[PDB]
């Protein structure tokens, strides 16, 4: 909850670019690969792609849990 | 025009009109001269207005496609 208000009201572009980049739970090699490219648009597109991937994985886990409990 | 000590020249130019080329002189530096100024004036502006409207609509429909191709 320390970031409940620490992230709202902030519009710094580089900070919002690298905040999720270091918040992205992946390997050090992937972090260095992210650091390799200096184009903001591509990196943030990758960030949104990772966010969507996490969302859909969570949806899959949810739905399987519910249905399997139901059929049980 | 702006001069820098690193050898890179930062100069702003604005094209005025098209013109022909008469002759070339062995340089450096190359020099050229023009005979007359090449200009064209619109005639029967109704079709030109239709084409301009189509061009504006095409540009409006095209500017909102390159999300990550560095397009303003």
């Amino acid at each position: 909850r320390y970031q409940l208000e620490a992230v709202k009201g902030t519009s710094d572009p580089a900070m919002l670019a690298d905040t999720i980049a270091y918040h992205a739970t992946w390997t050090v090699a992937e972090k260095q690969e992210i650091l390799e490219l200096t184009d903001l648009e591509a990196r943030l597109k990758k960030v949104l792609g990772l966010l969507s991937r996490d969302l859909e994985r969570f949806e899959l886990d949810k739905r399987v849990a519910q249905r399997v409990k139901e059929q049980m | 025009a702006m001069r820098l000590p690193d050898g890179t020249l930062q100069v702003m130019v604005e094209a005025r009109a098209r013109a022909q080329v008469t002759d070339y002189i062995p340089g450096p530096y190359l020099r050229a001269r023009g005979e007359v100024f090449s200009e064209i004036f619109p005639i029967d502006e109704a079709v030109v207005r239709v084409l301009v409207e189509e061009l504006k609509e095409a540009f409006e429909k095209y500017v909102a496609n390159h999300k990550s191709l560095r397009l303003d």
